[PDB]
């Protein structure tokens, strides 16, 4: 079990992710780029270490998020991974990779890289 | 080109 | 629904990983490095687009995995983003990055970044 | 360095 | 010094890479994705390791194009990160990151990631 | 040519990215990730796009440096991919490929992704 | 979409 | 492990 990661993030960008840890490891949740606003709330799942280093490390962890919903399909599919570090400024360090659904002949241009810090504080 | 919804699109 | 993903597919090293598409966009399974080898052994969850455009575009999807099972602990968690391309020789093409759980000073070398391509034939 | 589980490890 | 880096090189696309390798470490030449065709020609400059280990680990390499010639401006650039390994198969295996200028609301799609093989044999 | 990217750039851990851009597109120079100190002082090629777009869009670059010097050897490579970003608050962008030289065992553990950020003001 | 010169673009 | 140079190893 990871004690903190349950609850709510913020990314830089506005973005919320609610997340529940597992005693699993299981990470369940959903990722809203808006506020509240049921047309940006999609499904999240993913795996976190449940019993992480006692030395100081972060917790690694990892989650996707297939961007359909009951709105909306844009055919593309995010995974975060990352680790998370407590403390009294918690936050989630994670790089992503977002994949679009392509044809053969445009599959070069199907995945996009990035980069996405949470904090429990708002924006 | 079109806002992804991942950015808030 | 995505029809042709479910089941258990390869990598070039030899590495099994077996999965159920859920009607829901839901990816389920097992992820194994070795030969029915329970220590080798872990729990995969994901994520896929269960209407793919019909243009002949492939099916994104993503998934990931704690590396912590019964045996083992390797504080780490990687994911895979990707998509499903069907046919006669089925693929699924992803990018993957590999976060190991790291202290301050260690955070430039917790993600490591490569590439696999998943078969449903052995190897 | 040490073989990680993901590659047979 | 690396010997067998000087040369043309393919990819699985068809793109011939045409370098020089300075005995100071300094990768030089020429990218085109196409036949001998100019207005698909691009200046290449990069590093190499000109000391690389003996123990049969491969020699770390990186080389930029920015994608502007005589004929065409796509205001973008793609770094290639890698390693040379030697032998009567020889190749570069690399990873790498396609940047397109954009506008600060759009960053989050400018960078794509992918990989490429180069041999010394054609296609 | 790209008016204010030559100079001195310091990343947020406190590395020095010194560089020339020439008319050509050429990006020439130095990287130290200490202060002045020679022993950790590495050279620098990359490229830029000498022409980039009007409508506020960013100015593509990239460049290398192959981590040998006459003091040392790390026996890798890392290539940063990104964009120039005038104004007051002119910055640099970019994400990273560390590639080190391994066996092909070793492979999978050969590259790293990062992402750095680059300002015109001490640390 | 339109095809970079990376691609044989 | 050892720090490598680009991060003021």
């Amino acid at each position: 079990m990871e004690a903190g990661i349950t609850g709510t993030w913020y990314n830089q960008l506005g973005s919320t992710f609610i997340v529940t840890a597992g005693a699993d490891g299981a990470l369940t949740g959903t990722y809203e780029s808006a506020v509240g606003n049921a047309e940006s709330r999609y499904v999240l799942t993913g795996r976190y270490d449940s019993a992480p280093a006692t030395d100081g490390s972060g917790t690694a962890l990892g989650w996707t998020v297939a961007w359909k919903n009951n709105y909306r399909n844009a055919h593309s599919a995010t995974t975060w991974s990352g680790q998370y570090v407590g403390g009294a400024e918690a936050r989630i360090n994670t790089q992503w990779l977002l994949t679009s659904g392509t044809t053969e002949a445009n599959a070069w241009k199907s995945t996009l890289v990035g980069h996405d810090t949470f904090t429990k504080v708002k924006p | 080109a079109w806002r992804h919804p991942q950015f808030g699109g």
